[PDB]
């Protein structure tokens, strides 16, 4: 009876049963294949590896992400992620109970339809349902009104909601995300003499980005501080020894959000898109959105990002408007907890996309119901 | 937007 | 001003009526051993509203309700299932939503119970 | 035994029990419906909202007034206002005791009859009675002779009375009212660069009109004063911050009464209609009407309107005639207090329209009795 | 002696000498600046580019429109458009002969005054005159009576005229325009998998909108036809190859006019505003306005828009009223030809705003004369 | 407007 959930993130897969506070299994969204010949006999060494198994053997594997900017490029590869998600990671049959999926807004219709075409034919779930990755965050926060900021590894949206009413006119999409931070972080390290120029070497630079980078509340003041003081310099032990030390690169890449002029994207910035999206709404709605600015998903773990975003929107926003940015510790999963909650609703049982309705209407049934 | 206040 | 003492807030009739709604609904709930100290905040979980309908209507809900909601959305699911049941009961309700009942807009919750008094009599 | 009252104003609903000095409940005459899709599950979010609840959620609701110029356009919508008036606002049954209603003069017969057709069938009051909104003002003022000026949000009438005798030949009706002031106020602000072009944005402009506008005793002198001196400029804090500042617009719109040439209506003006209506009466009656010029209803709260109207009629009226305009503080409700008084009369118990008489004569019983 | 004309459109600049059938120079109303560093030496590469020169180098330029919704945001930028308009595009001195300007109705007074403050000080024309963009269309059509629909890239007004008498009470303004169509067209293409998310990429989507979109006389019938039949699908060759193909998106965006519910604006629609504006007029005037419904300006080039508008108003309008919508081929310039005509009148020589009168009365002289 | 005909 319980329906499982699969986030299908643009950089990380997060799946678990509904009504559960923590997910059962999480693994990176990667598929690798050998770039070297197999000398051994009776070694196994098959073609495809996914999840944390790929990181174990990444040295001799070239990693390609099947999901990119919330858009699926390799469909045969993404099919392997789901087979590994259910059978290998969770060890649960999909045919017994339905599944809940998530996807970023304004994606192409083919991704939204083809996603459904695979489930019922390959795995044959009893039913299915897709949901915008943003809306689930409210369920986790337990508030009807707010503006959500996903910041996943592929895309960020900045959609406002007012008492549960989504406004498609105010919704936004910006492709800047963690892979751009990693690709930019791989670039600026060239300055310090460190070179990471492969798929396997990318993952270490991503690992450096997680535990060591901060948002730099005051960029211009901190850059002058970095050159004068070496206190910010810290080291990370990449494999193969070769300790390293990053200084102003520690906080150069996360600034790409607030100003993407470094990477070259013609975008206003994360702070101004939230300012733009709120201004697209009616005048009466703006007060509650400033008071309820939900922060969710990955890329929001940089310490002080709530302080930078509160300091920044306050300058653009008018006085007398109280700005409170909700950055709970449980983010990086809040989209998932919304799925456990959204599947738990008894009302939600009507909104599934059953097998019998698919054969009648075809894969175009998603748009009218979802 | 482009008005002295609303829009 | 003296011209509108009632319209501001906390008029005597508003409090006297509220105390009347509190006593009436509690008497039906004595069988389930449930009491409503403050009608504004006690109906936030919505379970008391479901139990009140079970006693009066003597019927079972058309959708299953959550046993205890921790998050906000599950509370609205319990209340929304309640209001949808009154539609099946052929009762007309205007401008009483699940959000107001949880947020305790005292002007509106008293209207919800008054519709039940005249229907169930 | 006590009979309730319902003003049924063209812009505001005011209802309460008879024999009461202040009304029990007041709420705007508005019905709204969502103009956005409902993304949340188990949210409620039903179709219709009325009263102050609509102003709370006006950002995502399009507001339509069911009553317009004292004429009902949406009958199914106006039925919801009465259901909210009795059950939700007052929490009182209509079947127990009869109700008193009000309506502006010279309305179409369908509004006067259909108003009755709804009560006995939908709510099933024991009896009912309709009364012209003007006559009730005398009961509040406690004087038999006078000329009344309702100035409600829909319409103004200017009817004279002489010892309780209403004269239908002297009665007048002018559709200029507060909505025209608001719609005109929404227009002239375009000049200052502020744009309010929606139903929700209309309510803020109405709120600006209430607490900030004045009648400008001397228009031509004050306009030259506004350009020279910035003392009249004041600010209002609309939601969404965005403070604003109005100057000559502060008093441009209420002048539409005395000269509707701005909005383009081919009307003589409020000052001259009272002058016209009094001249339609007999010569002996004119003395008392000048001495007793009652000012009632909404739109009469602009400070100094009694001074402007006294100054203006004095120029048109001949000398030796003492002009005293009665603008009590308790106006904006004087039509209601007349209802509490009119229902309190023991003589008035005969004038009700009972249920048993309706079935015998049908809905055409209103005209002969009322 | 001849006075030049400058339309100053919200999305396109159109200027030429009076008494001329076709304009001398037309260029987009855009100013761009580099978003990349200049590596070359002695390259020029100055800060600002405007007109078609900006479209040539748009790849490395971020485009910002100085004029927006008929309202000027960047004054220093708009000054550059006029300097390019006279010296670079037309190669004519402004000091020799006066200039005629146009602007949309109900704009803020600052735009109407500051527009004048720049000319006499910066360019020092001998005289100047401003005119509402709607009235000029009658001069082009050569008819005294009619209702005009500008539909410029910024704003649409729907003003009626009766024998040359403009009615300010019936005038209307709606900010929905081509930029909203482009911004909405950029949105719905996300559905087909095409992404245009920059200022330079916006111009291609605008170019797609011009030559390929139609109004879809029957929306609901054509949508079902689009899914069943692929005949409507056509392709456009954007730069960088990457051919594309749009189906139901070909006619989804122009429908935003007749129903703005897609973009979310709380507006009645283009068909109903013309219906509303005409009903605001006197009863006798309505007959001629239905017979003379002028269609002008940009955004009216969608094939069949006269058929959709005639079919739509006919349903709302009563029978026996002949509806003839005048959509001449020479529109997209009819506001300009009115300027060439309006400047050609000998009577019009008195209505100029000369230099000597400006210094006496200041920039507030516009409102009383214009 | 809001009348059975003119307005
Ligand atoms: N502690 C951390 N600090 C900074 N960034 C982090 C941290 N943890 C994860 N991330 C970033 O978040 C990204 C994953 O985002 P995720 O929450 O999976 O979004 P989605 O679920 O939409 O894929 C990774 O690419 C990683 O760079
Ligand atoms: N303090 C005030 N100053 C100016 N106008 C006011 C004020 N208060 C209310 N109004 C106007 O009065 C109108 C309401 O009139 P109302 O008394 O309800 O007449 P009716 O009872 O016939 O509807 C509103 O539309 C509002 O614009
Ligand atoms: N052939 C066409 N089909 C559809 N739209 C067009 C066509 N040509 C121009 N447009 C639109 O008209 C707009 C320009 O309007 P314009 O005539 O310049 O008004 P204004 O003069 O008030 O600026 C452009 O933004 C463009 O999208
Ligand atoms: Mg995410
Ligand atoms: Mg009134
Ligand atoms: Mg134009």
């Amino acid at each position: 009876t319980t329906a499982l959930v699969c986030d299908n993130g643009s950089g990380l897969v997060k799946a678990g049963f509904a009504g559960d506070d923590a997910p059962r299994a999480v693994f990176p969204s990667i598929v690798g294949r050998p770039r070297h010949q197999g000398v051994m006999v009776g070694m196994g060494q098959k073609d495809s590896y996914v999840g944390d198994e790929a990181q174990s053997k990444r040295g001799i594997l070239t990693l390609k992400y099947p999901i990119e900017h919330g858009i699926i490029t390799n469909w045969d590869d993404m099919e392997k992620i789901w087979h590994h998600t259910f059978y290998n990671e969770l060890r649960v049959a999909p045919e017994e109970h339905p599944t809940l999926l998530t996807e970023a807004p304004l994606n192409p219709k083919a991704n939204r339809e083809k996603m459904t075409q695979i489930m019922f034919e390959t795995f044959n779930v009893p039913a299915m349902y897709v949901a915008i990755q943003a809306v689930l965050s409210l369920y986790a926060s337990g508030r009807t009104t707010g503006i959500v900021l996903d910041s996943g590894d592929g895309v960020t949206h900045n959609v406002p909601i007012y008492e549960g009413y989504a406004l498609p006119h105010a919704i936004m999409r910006l492709d800047l995300a963690g892979r751009d931070l990693t690709d930019y972080l791989m670039k600026i390290l060239t300055e310090r003499g460190y070179s990471f120029v492969t798929t396997a070497e990318r993952e270490i630079v991503r690992d450096i980005k997680e535990k060591l980078c901060y948002v730099a509340l005051d960029f211009e003041n901190e850059m002058a501080t970095a050159a004068s003081s070496s206190s910010l310099e810290k080291s990370y032990e990449l494999p193969d020894g070769q300790v390293i030390t990053i200084g102003n690169e520690r906080f150069r890449c996360p600034e790409t959000l607030f100003q993407p002029s470094f990477i070259g994207m013609e975008s206003a910035g994360i702070h101004e898109t939230t300012y733009n999206s709120i201004m697209k709404c009616d005048i009466d709605i703006r007060k509650d959105l400033y008071a309820n600015n939900v922060m969710s998903g990955g890329t929001t773990m940089y310490p002080g990002i709530a302080d930078r975003m509160q300091k920044e929107i306050t300058a653009l926003a008018p006085s007398t408007m109280k700005i409170k940015i909700i950055a709970p510790p449980e983010r990086k999963y809040s989209v998932w907890i919304g799925g456990s909650i959204l599947a738990s609703l008894s009302t939600f049982q009507q909104m599934w996309i059953t097998k019998q309705e698919y054969d009648e209407a075809g894969p175009s049934i998603v748009h009218r119901k979802c | 937007p482009a008005w002295l206040a609303t829009c | 001003p003296a011209t509108e003492k009632d319209l501001a807030e906390d008029a005597p009739w508003k409090k006297i009526q509220q105390n009347t709604f509190t006593r009436w609904c509690n008497e039906h709930l004595k069988c389930v051993s449930k009491r409503i100290a403050n009608l504004q905040t006690d109906l936030s979980d919505g379970l008391r509203l479901i139990a009140l309908l079970e006693v009066l209507s003597q019927k079972k809900m058309h959708r299953k309700h959550n046993q205890r909601p921790t998050f906000r959305q599950m509370q609205l699911e319990n209340v929304s299932v309640a209001l949808e049941f009154l539609d099946r009961e052929s009762i007309k309700l205007v401008s009483i939503d699940s959000k107001a009942i949880v947020d305790g807009n005292l002007k509106l919750i008293l209207g919800l119970i008054w519709t039940l008094i005249l229907h169930y009599s």
